RNA sequence: GGAUAGUGGCCUACCAUGGUUUCAACGGGUAACGGGGAAUAAGGGUUCGAUUCCGGAGAGGGAGCCUGAGAAACGGCUACCA
RNA sequence: CGGUAAUUCCAGCUCCAGUAGCGUAUAUUAAAGUUGUUGCAGUUAAAAAGCUCGUAGUUGAACUUUGGGUCUGGUUGUCCGGUCGGUUUUUCAACCGGAUCUUUCCUUCUGGCUAACCUGUACUCCUUGUGGGUGCAGGCGAACCAGGACUUUUACUUUGAAAAAAUUAGAGUGUUCAAAGCAGGCGAAAGCUCGAAUAUAUUAGCAUGGAAUAAUGGAAUAGGACGUUUGGUUCUAUUUUGUUGGUUUCUAGGACCAUCGUAAUGAUUAAUAGGGACGGUCGGGGGCAUCAGUAUUCAAUUGUCAGAGGUGAAAUUCUUGGAUUUAUUGAAGACUAACUACUGCGAAAGCAUUUGCCAAGGACGUUUUCAUUAAUCAAGAACGAAAGUUAGGGGAUCGAAGAUGAUCAGAUACCGUCGUAGUCUUAACCAUAAACUAUGCCGACUAGGGAUCGGGUGGUGUUUUUCUUAUGACCCACUCGGCACCUUACGAGAAAUCAAAGUCUUUGGGUUCUGGGGGGAGUAUGGUCGCAAGGCUGAAACUUAAAGGAAUUG
């Protein structure tokens, strides 16, 4: 079966970005799917996307920047106790310096930094860097 | 790929069962959790053996090198096995004699031959309580007979 | 990739783009939905029905002119049958092939494909039981199934 | 189809070509052909794709004979385009 | 379930200490005392207009519920007044970082004031040692009917 | 009901046939007393914990008990084995 | 390392390392991403069950409240130090809230306290005023309680309460330094005086916020939801009728069938998920039934008089009272060529002469239908080449066994000649193969080339020609399904190579399985299965420094 969406999608990305392409279809398309690139978008790792309504399921055009590099998702929604953050992010993004990791929470899904400042964790998706 | 193991987020039972059945092809592990050590193994899963001297043997070493290597078999004591200890240094054996009480040592490597002495396991340490380094460099003399 | 073989198709119905209707094509709701009940007392079954409404007269899709599907249109007249469509269609063919191995002790890719036919009626049952639809406690198989057609 | 396509607007040859399921929307290719046989004056709406002997209203004159894809239409017969 | 009959041992069970005067004449001639539980929860009528005795109830017995109010679905009832709540719950297990779903079944005592079926999800207070292994009663079946009623199919 | 300081299959009578189990029951092993902790030491961990604290047991075994608020005590006793 | 200059043995002087220590042995942790959750491997190095089914497990498409304004609290950078190196605002900021209003309730009431003015009852202490408050009938309740009513339930995460001390980290401090310890510090040195912290420990429970994530649940016989319903039915029952025992009320709270209304009355998709229906097809798929070729054999009758077989180079071996050869048949039980391919189907194993029947099946198409039924799977199963095995039938040729003829130092080995068992089949078993694509299954996405085939589209295309044809058969372009190549690899890979063995140290889509140096060993044992052969399952002791793999040059 077709199982984490969200993944097989970022798959696509991060096929998409690796070869320079301007743009990507990601057929199933969720709200994960769609808050996750919003995120994106609001650091800058992604161009406009535009969700088309299939009568139906879901598809989405993305638009790369050549900003992506690794459009990571880890697989199963480890929940996170808000110090361990950072010992996911030291062991998924390169550096303290400059990167993100997109994780569902209370919240909604914000990033690791803007859930640090919130004080609020959750379960972790992906990332970006 | 998925990766063969699995990965769900209540897995977990079914990757701590796979490790507990994989180890055991590990072989640090399987000696550890079934008492090797303890049921064979000459030395009972210890350090040492003190043993008495049955005899002075000469073993003819493996090939590449070719010497005569000048061991003693033993009875271990507390078990009443039989093993055979090598004798380091310049004769030596000399020091050791004859039904002696001999303290062993395992050669370094675990069990197993140390390099070349074929079927030898052991060093000897103390010939009736003294240290062959002791009398081999003759800082400290023997105690008589 | 289909569920038994290792025959990976996409044969399918596409469906277009309007849930509303294609208006031109005309009658009625009331009209269709008498039009179906006819054809589930002359023992028709919501997909043969469908299809009969779709190729002759001017239906798309029961869902789109009525609202509602076709089962549901059925069950609302109580017309649906005891055993679900699918299910029957399957129990069918399990007893065309349980006969035919009765006669042909030697015949193992049969057999082969008698077990499938079997396991995929479970899994059927197995769903429909957990629905609520079939009474739970009860298994559709193979001795008292050739009763339950018939 | 290579690096930059726009995929949103497709050329209408392209959407055309590719399965009916493999675009940006899946719009089935099959059509409500209204027909009329030789007999009575009335026309039936004949789907193409009908997977039955399709007879008229009432008459047995036998419209489509159900082939894989779109039917033969049995004889010389004439319709209207959906 | 058994059940039913009311008195039928070898002895003849009252609830103790307590009194049905036959100088007085009442309608009801037995004082049906009844517990008020405590931590929300109501008492069912099936107790106060039923009939059975019952030491080991909450409401029409010496039972007092306490301590932890568990919880769980409802496996297995063929015993006589207790039954077997399936508590089922996650173990975490650091060094994967996962879930084991365990299991634990509670045995538990019936108050006959409610009808528990298998199936059925049912909190249920830890009390005093009413047996061996029963050390909770039933004070709520939550799924009261859980589609009993409503079947059936045919329009 | 009996007992117990008291709850209880703790024991007894009569009755019912339950109870646990591949979400490892039961069995076996443990050169297993449990925990605190220890060593190792990026993160995740592994192995160790007889041993200064906290629990639990035991006083050669296995029993049985006196006194006593508290003992199934053993720097109490009765016995049998060794 | 050591055969007379041994830089490795053994001694002196040098010298190195550590140093009141350092060695040795066994454990053990690290190193070991050589146990792997993070984080390994499995085409060939060890490693994908022969295949499919399959319960538990584990995993599982998308969809329901988004956005905009309006104020209002902070919190650091700013703008000067407005100041006696520190402090208080503004010109400004981002950031985190809070209240709301937006088709919007945050759980709702029976009452307590209604704080407040939405007020306006006398209207004014009073700069010409809506600056300002003595003030109480209608009444905004969030300013709190104190009791109902009943909560879809979880996981998840928050801060909190708790997780004995020592340990652990860690603040304070002149044990002389530290390792530590809980000490200490300052006077007139007549008395006074700081300390003895903080943090962690995340497993379970308890507390409260949050509502994404994930599950779960609700109205489709509505026995559904509400209420000015209007009847009722069962109540329950306290409060006054002086107080007890009633009976029935008024009534206020249950609960339960009616009927009158209110509302937008109530089902999300219809996953390039899956199943199932239909359609035309397709196939060397399977079972059962027949037909062939034609073949080899024996025998018959037939014919023709010296050899024919065999040879690996060479021989042996057979008949002549025509064996062989020539021709007609017969029986038997075989196979089922040529076509026959980088073709088809089948879960694999495997399957090609014929028709027939029996059911099954993939793809296809489909504006069909159900609506989560799905993927993979320990237990369990189903099949499963050949051989083998019992038990039948047949036995042509080859043909494990055997005989036997040569050769070679010899050779029960090739070759040679024959030739039981089988081969073939039927009824049982067996259950393994280099059952090998030595590549698990599903899932997605990355690159072109041209082809290749089984489906499907379009071409005033060409030809068929029975005049237009219409089928057929191509060409050409593109398409779903199948089976494989070429080049660059910028991607993989130890490389061979691989468009999967890619999307992996930039490490996480889901799942099952297997491997942990070599051997010992697929052995010993014990199960368990088998008629047995044997299978499945599966050891260590002992042993050893390599065993491999791939490639390079020889
Ligand atoms: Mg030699
Ligand atoms: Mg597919
Ligand atoms: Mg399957
Ligand atoms: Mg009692
Ligand atoms: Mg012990
Ligand atoms: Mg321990
Ligand atoms: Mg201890
Ligand atoms: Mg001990
Ligand atoms: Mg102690
Ligand atoms: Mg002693
Ligand atoms: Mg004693
Ligand atoms: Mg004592
Ligand atoms: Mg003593
Ligand atoms: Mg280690
Ligand atoms: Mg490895
Ligand atoms: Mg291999
Ligand atoms: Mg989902
Ligand atoms: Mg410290
Ligand atoms: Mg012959
Ligand atoms: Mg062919
Ligand atoms: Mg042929
Ligand atoms: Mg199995
Ligand atoms: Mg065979
Ligand atoms: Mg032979
Ligand atoms: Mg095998
Ligand atoms: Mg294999
Ligand atoms: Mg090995
Ligand atoms: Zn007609």
């Amino acid at each position: 079966t077709r199982t984490s969406v969200l993944a097989d999608a970022l798959n696509a990305i991060n096929n998409a970005e690796k070869t320079g392409k301007r743009q990507v279809l990601i057929r199933p398309s969720s709200k994960v799917i769609i808050k996750f690139l919003q995120v994106m978008q609001k650091h800058g790792y992604i161009g406009e996307f535009e969700y088309i309504d299939d009568h139906r399921s879901g598809k989405i055009v993305v638009q790369l920047n050549g900003r992506l590099n690794k459009c990571g998702v880890i697989s199963p929604r480890f929940n996170v106790k808000i110090a361990d953050v950072e010992k996911w992010t030291a062991n998924l993004l390169p550096a303290r310096q400059f990167g993100y990791v997109i994780l569902t929470t209370s919240a909604g899904i914000m990033d690791h930094e803007e859930a640090h400042r919130k004080h609020v964790s959750g379960k972790i998706l992906g990332f970006v860097y | 790929m998925g990766k063969g193991k699995p990965r769900g987020l209540n897995s977990a039972r079914k990757l701590r069962v796979h490790r507990r059945n994989n180890r055991w092809a590990e072989t640090t592990y399987k000696k550890r959790l079934l008492g090797t050590a303890f049921k064979s193994s000459p030395f009972g899963g210890s350090s040492h053996a003190k043993g008495i001297v049955l005899e002075k043997i000469g073993i003819e070493s493996k090939q590449p090198n070719s010497a005569i290597r000048k061991c003693v078999r033993v009875q271990l004591i507390k078990n009443g096995k039989k093993v055979t200890a090598f004798v380091p240094n310049d004769g030596c054996l000399n020091f050791v004699d004859e039904n002696d009480e001999v303290l062993l040592a395992g050669f370094g490597r675990k069990g197993k031959a140390k390099g070349d002495i074929p079927g030898v396991r052991f060093k000897v340490v103390k010939v009736s309580g003294v240290s062959l380094l002791a009398l081999w460099k003759e800082k400290k003399e023997k105690p008589r007979s | 990739g289909r569920m038994h073989s290792k025959g990976k198709g996409m044969s399918s119905s596409a469906i277009p783009y309007s849930r509303n209707a294609p208006a031109w094509f005309k009658g009625s709701s009331d009209g269709v939905v008498e039009q179906i009940i006819k054809y589930a007392r002359k023992g028709l079954t919501p997909s043969q029905i469908g299809v009969l409404l779709r190729d002759a007269h001017g239906v798309t899709q029961a869902k789109v002119i009525t609202g509602n599907k076709i089962l549901r249109i059925l069950k609302s007249n109580g017309l649906a049958p005891e055993i679900p469509e699918d299910l029957y269609f399957l129990i069918k063919k399990a007893v065309s092939v349980r006969k035919h191995l009765e006669r042909n002790r030697k015949d193992k890719d049969a057999k082969f494909r008698l077990i499938l036919i079997e396991s995929r009626i479970h899994r059927l049952a197995r769903y429909y039981r957990t629905v609520s639809v079939l009474p739970p406690n009860w298994k559709y198989e193979s001795a008292t199934a050739s009763a339950l057609v018939n | 189809m290579v690096l930059v396509q726009d995929l949103l607007h497709p050329t209408a040859a392209s959407e055309a070509r590719k399965h009916k399921l493999k675009t940006l929307v899946q719009s089935p290719r099959s059509h409500f052909l209204d027909v009329k046989c030789p007999g009575c004056l009335n026309i039936t709406t004949v789907f193409s794709h009908a997977q039955t002997a399709v007879t008229c209203e009432s008459c047995s004159t036998v419209l489509c004979t159900p082939t894989g894809g779109k039917a033969k239409l049995s004889e010389g017969t004439s319709f209207r385009r959906k | 379930s058994t059940e039913l009959t009311v008195q039928s041992e070898r002895a003849f069970q009252k609830q103790p200490h307590i009194f049905t005067n036959p100088k007085a004449k009442a309608n009801r001639k037995t004082k049906r005392w009844y517990k008020n539980v405590g931590l929300g929860f109501k008492t069912p009528k099936t107790a106060i207009e039923g009939s059975y005795i019952d030491k080991k109830c909450p409401f029409t017995g010496l039972v007092s519920i306490r301590g932890k109010i568990l919880t769980g679905t409802v496996v297995s009832t063929r015993m006589h007044r207790t039954i077997v709540i399936r508590r089922d719950y996650l173990h975490y297990v650091p060094k994967y970082n996962r879930y084991e779903k365990r299991h634990k079944n509670v045995p538990a005592h019936v108050s006959p004031a409610f009808r528990v079926q298998v199936g059925d999800i049912v909190t249920v207070g830890q009390c005093r040692p009413i047996s061996k292994t029963v050390r909770f009663n039933v004070l709520k079946v939550a799924s009261a009917t859980g589609k009993a009623n409503k079947q059936f199919a045919k329009f």
